[PDB]
RNA sequence: CGGGGAAUCAGGGUUCGAUUCCGGAGAGGGAGCCUGAGAAACGGCUACCACAUCCAAGGAAGGCAGCAGGCGCGCAAAUUA
RNA sequence: AAAGUUGCUGCAGUUAAAAAGCUCGUAGUUGGAUCU
RNA sequence: CAAGACGGACCAGAGCGAAAGCAUUUGCCAAGAAUGUUUUCAUUAAUCAAGAACGAAAGUCGGAGGUUCGAAGACGAUCAGAUACCGUCGUAGUUCCGACCAUAAACGAUGCCGACCGGCGAUGCGGCGGCGUUAUUCCCAUGACCCGCCGGGCAGCUUCCGG
RNA sequence: ACGGUCGAACUUGACUAUCUAGAGGAAGUAAAAGUCGGGUUUCCGUAGGUGAACCUGCGGAAGGAUCAUUAACGG
């Protein structure tokens, strides 16, 4: 069941239940991070780091061969930035659409699912601020949206 | 904390209503005095008041301790 | 469904309240215009004065004309078109007499065939009609 | 006016005509809703005199 | 979304025991579940079972005897004291010669007539029989 | 008026509680006081308001929601022992 | 009291009385495993 | 030659959308379900008083336009008593743009979310496995078909599950 | 006696609410047997037609009786 969808998907991933590192991956943690950190300096999400790090390297999970996951490990380097990963990526899509529809002004579809994605922002926002990672006045605002990104 | 050395706190409780057999919330506002040695209590922290001879038309308890919130260090 | 939760109390009873409000009996005994619509005042019996005697006939299925009395009430002044019951007894009625009545049996509705008619005499001259049809007592003027 | 439009009809004859229908349908409304009230207050006051002859003042004697 | 999970469990034991079924397979697992099958397999009930650990809430398969004729939950967890037990395995109970209340103390998840010898009162769970 | 309580009731409940025990309130309506340990007292006083009594027409006297009793009111309630 | 015809125990809402045109949403209510 | 309308057949119990709804080509614009994932965060969720967005047709204010149809209305026909039906004409409307209006048999006359309880093969999308036929015998992958599986969909059939 | 205080009550307008007299107005009821005399399947919302009914326009429902046909598509 989506959350503001009629839709119930079941398109999600499965870890396996070996939790140890497989042999023939000759990769220390160390190295691990290192690889993190310079993704990091290119400048990437953490998930952009965790599917590069699988599809090229061979690190099905980082937390399995480090032992901790990926922002953590980039907030202990200092390389995490101020608005988290998915709070970003719901801001930007309201900013696209507020700039359609300053574009088309008949469009109501886009109308609608802009009070959706503002929805989305304003959960995630409370979330952030019960958790004390944004800061407790931080507020989405109609005018200074695009300030953020 | 909008009045002058004294405070307004809320105490919650769940009243038991017996045909139900269920509860509801309930709450009641307090103003308190606090005394200038209890220098940065902030808004929601939890405090402990202790009863007195009416100090005004509606106080009647003064702050004795102030612990911080649950999350503030 | 109904919520079944620990804390719902309130949401409880305030719904209870609120569809109270929509029975027929509840709402006629706590909203206040069915008392005061009352001729009786919520009273088992009240005492008249005679008006007029009137023939009231009876509804389609049976055919007859019951005898009943126009009578004043004398606390409030409200008017009452009241039975007398049994054969003969509209005979012991003259006009401007005091007469007790009390309800017919359907707490404020229409009794049988007599359209309209919520209310039976009982006494008059402070005689009851019993002892008057049975022949116990007379009654003065 | 039961005038049909004509394709010589420019603008300041099409408008006159339009506004004059559109003038008398705002007073055919009015009148009809006065005539919706009117028959209502009527039907309330005869109700009120059908159950008040119901009440009182009927029967023989 | 789901919440109650030991009443999804006990919902799917007692929808395969009309259905007259071996085994059932509930998931996810807990604790909680887990001391009340525990408490309904040491009356002859329900028969002994596995827990599956994936390293998610595992999942248990529960064999089944053709003995159990309700189980059910009671929600919520009304706190029961020992002087209003009496009316609640009235309420519940087919009979006073069988059939259970489960029901958690600080003593742990027992039924009844063990709070009543034990001298406790708890929360009521459910009822099996 | 509130409680103690009452009627009904499997279990849950619904309804009543003017009323002899405990608490409050008030003495026709307000308001003010004297005395006193205690009263804003009314089988104390002083006004005003509303009633009302005796007058020789100047004045004087009032307060049963105490007991009995009466009128009135009403469907509705006792002896001036 | 009968009234499981006010329903917490314990009613109902396709055709009998009855589910809001649709979706968002605050309060309220409710909230998955996990530690002797 | 022009004007305004409308996009048939193809069009299905097929698809998409929150619902109202949605069908001529092409390009732009921003969204979206499903599926796939050994990606990321880690409870952020469910249902919702209050409050908001959208809401067929008709209707109402402003502008534009008027091909068709057409409430009102005019005639013609029709009868002891016909004032609806029927035919010709025709106004508002029907079309567009900006505002209002917030109603429908706005229907599955059937809240939403989660779980369990029989079977079947068709279909829509995505993915996986596999003989073969085809792109004038394709030189390789690829599309069109064929056989099975999985996931969410629109439906259907079958059943003494139980109601 | 001045002043203050508490403060019944009074007077004047407004906002009311009640009680109680009323010229007249418009009705019915009982008395006058007095005078004259064909169509629709069933609906919904909206607009018009003299208020409603009913009829027509526009958009919706079924809560309205599926017969017949349908294997090739190659030269």
């Amino acid at each position: 069941g989506r959350m503001h969808a009629p839709g119930k998907g079941l398109s999600q991933s499965a870890l396996p239940y070996r939790r140890s590192v497989p042999t023939w991956l000759k990769l220390t943690s160390d190295d691990v991070k290192e690889q993190i950190y310079k993704l990091a300096k290119k400048g990437l999400t953490p998930s952009q780091i965790g599917v590069i790090l699988r599809d090229s390297h061979g690190v099905a999970q980082v937390r399995f061969v480090t032992g901790n996951k990926i922002l953590r490990i980039l907030k202990s380097k200092g390389l995490a930035p101020d608005l988290p990963e998915d709070l970003y990526h719901l801001i930007k899509k309201a900013v696209a659409v507020r700039k359609h529809l300053e574009r088309n002004r008949k469009d109501k579809d886009a109308k609608f699912r802009l009070i959706l994605i503002e929805s989305r922002i304003h959960r995630l926002a409370r979330y952030y601020k019960t958790k004390r990672v944004l800061p407790p006045n931080w507020k989405y605002e109609s005018s200074t949206a695009s300030a953020l990104v | 904390m909008k009045m002058q050395r004294t405070i307004v706190i809320r105490r919650d409780y769940l009243h038991y209503i017996r045909k139900y057999n269920r509860f509801e919330k309930r709450h009641k506002n307090m103003s308190v005095h606090l005394s200038p040695c209890f220098r940065d209590v902030q808004i929601g922290d939890i405090v402990t008041v202790g009863e007195c001879r009416p100090l005004s038309k509606t106080v009647r308890f003064n702050v004795l301790k102030v612990t911080k919130a649950a999350g503030t260090k | 469904g109904k919520c079944r939760g620990l804390r719902t109390a309130r949401k409880l009873r305030s719904h209870r309240r609120d569809q109270k409000w929509h029975d027929k009996q509840y709402k006629k005994a706590h909203l206040g215009t069915a008392l005061k619509a009352n001729p009786f005042g919520g009273a088992s019996h009240a005492k008249g004065i005679v008006l007029e005697k009137v023939g009231v006939e009876a509804k389609q299925p049976n055919s007859a004309i019951r005898k009943c009395v126009r009578v004043q009430l004398i606390k409030n002044g409200k008017k009452i078109t009241a039975f007398v019951p049994n054969d003969g007894c509209l005979n012991f009625i003259e006009e401007n007499d005091e007469v007790l009545v009390a309800g017919f049996g359907r707490k404020g509705h229409a009794v049988g065939d007599i359209p309209g008619v919520r209310f039976k005499v009982v006494k008059v001259a402070n005689v009851s009609l019993l002892a008057l049809y049975k022949g116990k007592k007379e009654r003065p003027r | 006016s039961t005038q049909p439009r004509s394709k010589n009809e420019s603008k300041e004859d099409k408008r006159a005509r339009k506004q004059a229908i559109k003038e008398e349908r705002k007073e055919r409304r009015v009148e009809k809703k006065a005539n919706k009230l009117a028959f209502k207050l009527e039907k309330r006051r005869q109700e009120k005199e059908l159950l008040n002859l119901k009440k009182n003042v009927e029967g023989l004697k | 979304v789901r919440m109650n999970v030991l009443a999804d469990a006990l919902k799917s034991i007692n929808n395969a025991e009309k259905r007259g079924k071996r085994q059932v397979l509930i998931r996810p697992c807990s604790k909680v579940i887990v001391r009340f099958l525990t408490v309904m397999m040491k009356h002859g009930y329900i028969g002994e079972f596995e827990i599956i650990d994936d390293h998610r809430a595992g999942k248990i398969v529960v064999n089944l005897t053709g003995r159990l004729n309700k189980c059910g939950v009671i929600s919520p967890r009304f706190d029961v004291q020992l002087k209003d037990l009496e009316k609640w395995q009235n309420n519940l109970l087919p009979s006073r010669q069988f059939g259970f209340i489960v029901l958690t103390t600080s003593a742990g998840i027992m039924d009844h007539e063990e709070a009543r010898r034990k001298h406790t009162g708890g929360k009521i769970l459910g009822f099996f029989f």
